[PDB]
């Protein structure tokens, strides 16, 4: 459905800092933060395509400050068994 | 001496009404080739009027003394009319085409997803379209003032953004656009390439 | 005396963004819920606006005081504020929610396909967004006044307009939307039955 | 509701160059035919204008949507152009030429000899040409507003009078002339016999 | 038809100093007598101004056509010029000190500790003293118009208070008046008993 | 720094009745001797002002403090009170008659026949009287400033021309002159004449 | 370039008065911390308000975008808040706390007992309080402009004065105070100790 | 709604020192503590931005002597959709 | 609970222009003065540390005008024992 | 409410002929004093600002040839919080 | 009562310049003049203390530039018996 925005910090403080910076820059949604172990934490934003492509680069921008980014992606459009498998906050 | 000699082959609809609102003389209408005239000193440009006016069938909107330059907008639908009043105005100050300033872009900022106590500073002080909270804003500054109005055509004949103000008089000429992410996007792009795509003397 | 008193649930983008571009007070956002109460005789709204203002912690935008009425808006993000500001306004008048006036609608025409001298001269005189030569326009006349923000905040809810201009004070209040046909159409059809869609003294 | 209808075969200088100083819109020149249009509500005189811009070639200037009502202004070089945008106007309106309210005249005096003292105060209060001190002065309210144009219009016409200042929309239209005793008594003359030389309701 | 004939004593500093900031003329100063005649309609008060003037030595400060009526002030350091200016204009008119309609008195509130939302916007809209969050407030409409200047007259002349704003033209003449509570209580009992003690026709 | 001190010793009509349109404060009547001081710094006019009024019985018209430069008027019918006054201003700014700039004729063209296009640009800008279509322009800058209302003096006293704008204040003094061609021709020789005859400083 | 950074902890009440009566934005109420940015070029405070306005909840009032002086004003009930969005202001320009100027007193004058005469030019040239005739007047000139605002701040926080008028744009920064003669000497010597006690880079 | 305040340090001892260190020196509230895994654990006090801006600096400068700081940010205003995402004791 | 700022002047002209300043520079509270003898005297204010640590920073720079300070400091979240101990005004 | 002025001088002689020769110079109100121990006392007068500016400096020179004049300082608008917590004779 | 304020200027020219300029500086009331012979004679202007100490010294500064000035004072409060005895004007 809609486009699909990734910070990955290595550290939680620099995670929420990306994720504040994200939902202020645009009109998208956090709809949650995946702890995939070893200290990786990432926010996920999910809104229009316009508007994640802005809100990740003020978002990668604003982390770099205070952690350690690993990898920003914005997906234009993530496809239909990703968003039912993978869970990006619009599991049908 | 000329700053400001740009002609606008045709006057977009938001950037000509944007001059029905903000002009103090004869009002024009989308369709037609505008054309804009900056002189230096800044009262010279009444027999610069005079001459244009005698020559050809042009109408004028927008001719203002400041305090120390002066502008002229003649604008007709017979783009070899304004072309006429062009020359006829160059052959008055005795100069050429490339005798005007390069226009160089000093500022070419975007704000995206503008706060709504920003947004009601930025459309109290603003003539054209309001601008809406959570939207982008294009802000540019050019010298000379005038090709700011250049900017703003290339910019609405290419994207499909909101005019919120130009500034086409002073030291610095202002420009306010606002709409979507990609739609700014598209319009500063467009702007840009217009500006410095100018010849004149640097 | 009431004359008007319609309670906004929310203020609409276009809506908010012209009230804090022409209101002289606290500038509101869009999702605020807004009240509008206007009385006779034109300064017994100070004391409306005491009574309001010492009750809740809403909060003031638009008190006009005109030649022969008075006009008040008080907003706040909560709708249990709004309200009970508007409670404590109804009890320091000592009427009720039908001591208003209902709002005669005295001229609605939709004027598809405006030429453009007729857009100049509206938009030259409009503070609100612009109208283009070629789109709609949808024109609005209720009296008393003060209901013409209602017309506004509807048609915008349930179309996609322009908010050229609403005049909530004065003898008669006026609205201008600008559009495509079909969301004219829409606003059109919304703004006439929310204005007939409100009881009070005839 | 129509309260005024009167055509302007052609504009005199000093009355084209005061509309053109305070109007909001296409600014006529001297020697254009001209039209002005009053009616109730205020509203509804945008209709009147789309009307008369779908039928003909006219130019707005003055189309000023006032507090009870509105007054709209065409012209254009041609006088048939010029009335036939009139008569489109008409038709929409259901009415005729015989629908607009005959002009009271609430006010008419000539004031001989003006003082300083009052020239000051009357010319930072206008918006045309100024009034000296010594020269006479030329008052006037007309009901409906619309009409102060058309003794605006007769009154240079005929005689060799400033116009200060006319304010051709609101509740009562009013009228400034200055010049010499005789010149203003013969605009005076014209201006009245104009106004009272109009039929209506 | 005569609608207003007041005669000031002495004009006092703060109503002078309000009537030269917002006048269109020649301006008072404190100390002197005054002078306000309101007449319908409206510009038969130029032939009343041209018959003061001609009569007397006394300078005019406001004279302003309204959209339906015609104020006049005149002035002048001795009374006795103020008072045969008086006499010529009341003969111009052929009525006399009674032909005066009576001043209604349709609204008058003493609203105390007047929070900071609303003197913003009291004060936004003023041109006087500016009143201050806490300080009270005195309300007063008076029709007609041109009896809302011998209140603030009477009204200052009786305490220490602060003129917000008066407004002597229109169809209802308004009073602002800011200051402590038992200066603006003994303000607003000097300003109804200077009202209510003015002959004329009901 | 003293600018400009020029001594109008008789005010001519259309200029007294131009700077009571245009002044804020005591308006000036035809026959009055007036004074025009400009200086450098602008805000010691305040205490130039005092002085001057503290000593003498001038009442002044024209005070205007500016971003730059700072502007006095005092006028009275005693020639020798509007001496006396200028000779307090000249000592308090402890300079004496000569420490004035020479002015300086920069630009004076004139624009004959000029068309309808033209004139609603050139009124629509200005305050006194309106230039007819087809009337001759005479246009004027002088530096400093405040010597323009000396051109304006005696361009009206030996002519017969319509005044339309004179500016005293800014970096440059305009001055818009309209009227028949013979006239124009005439005031043109007389501002001429009557500029560049001033003793000074270059 | 930072040319003024001032933090006020506490908008007196005439102060605020004055701020919301000439305002644009969001205007404020008293008791609140405020904070003056004052940048140069003009245009990058639009990105410096959005980056306040994204970090903090500090609420806008005065942002004024003219020739190359860029002012900011913000505020809130909360010290810490308005801190924050001064550090946040102070990280997008990338300068620190004594980037400023320091403050400069040009000219501070004190016009005993102002004659009438004078007192209808400066009230009527001004926004706030009236001056009443005979009362003392503290005019002040500050560089740069933005530190107007403290002068006036300190100088209603000491004695009972009347804040006339204050202008914290443009090239230079008036002050007018108005009241009595020891209350201005006070007022005086407050606002001159609180100038140029500031740190700062010349 | 009230500012935020963030301590990662590297190691469970580093944290509570952090931690006490923080509630002591101004006057915030240690909502909890977030494990994201590795050896990184964040304390997150949460109070006025007058107080989380003193709280902070000395959670750091009392972390810094005994542990390994990762990373040290205030958000002043965080946006509420950051409260209702992610775990910062203020979800609704 | 609220912060505590002091400002010690010897002498009471000096202290009171230190509680002049403190109180128009800030929302605090002035609690009172506590005389220790010797010409000592030190007056107290006790608010929020947005206010107090701008308060004291006003009352500091007026005392030093007209007097000898002989300490200023603030106390961002005094202890519940000092408060119940010693007379700062917020004993219960 | 009223202008404060006040002066403190060593020694309670030379404190009374600044407070003897501040309600003869000028029309204050002599308030009381405040013994703040160790030798110093400081004379309170209270009326408008052009009386206590002009009592406080013709009071300093009355006390400079008899005692030690320790501070002079004139507050043209004490705070109304001070006025209720410390004492200048104001206390509602 | 009313403070006093004189000037005493060796000659009648320079009292005048000095009786001019002090009652339009100030609200002061200029009640006579003394001749005590000698070429001495003394102007008295008579109001309040903050007037007459701006309109004297705006008298003395006016009356250097024409003649020769003795004495300056200003009198803020003259006792009763000083009105009562001597001829300023404010005689019972």
């Amino acid at each position: 459905a809609d486009a699909l925005g990734m910070i990955e910090v290595r550290g939680f403080v620099g995670m929420v800092e990306a994720a504040d910076a994200m939902v202020k820059a645009a009109k998208v949604e956090l709809i949650g933060y995946e702890k995939t172990g070893g200290g990786y934490v990432t926010a996920v934003v999910r809104g229009d395509v316009a508007a994640v492509k802005a809100a990740t680069e003020a978002g990668q921008r604003a982390a770099e400050r205070v952690g350690e980014v690993v990898a920003v992606h914005v997906i234009p459009r993530p496809h239909v068994n990703v968003d039912a498998a993978l869970p990006l906050g619009r599991t049908p | 001496t000329l700053r400001t000699y740009i002609f606008l082959d045709a006057l977009q609809p938001q950037l000509a009404t944007f001059i029905g609102k903000t002009a103090r003389g004869f009002l024009p209408v989308p369709g037609q080739a505008s054309l804009w005239v900056e002189i230096a000193p800044g009262i010279a440009i009444n027999r610069v009027t005079d001459a244009a006016l005698k020559a050809t069938k042009v109408q004028p909107a927008v001719q203002v003394v400041e305090r120390a330059y002066g502008l002229l907008e003649v604008h007709h639908f017979d783009q070899g009319e304004v072309l006429a009043a062009g020359s006829t105005i160059l052959d008055k100050l005795e100069v050429r085409e490339e005798g005007r300033l390069k226009p160089q872009v000093m500022t070419h900022q975007i704000i995206r997803a503008v706060e709504a106590y920003q947004t009601q500073i930025i459309n109290r002080n603003s003539q054209g379209m309001m601008i809406l909270p959570g939207e982008s804003l294009f802000i540019l500054e050019t010298q000379p003032a005038g090709y700011a109005v250049l900017a703003a055509n290339e910019a609405e004949k290419a994207a499909n953004v909101h005019l919120v103000n130009v500034t086409p008089y002073g030291a610095f000429g202002r420009l306010y656009l606002a709409g979507s992410e990609a739609e700014i996007d598209a319009a500063a792009e467009a702007a840009e390439a217009a500006i410095r795509s100018v010849s004149g003397v640097a």
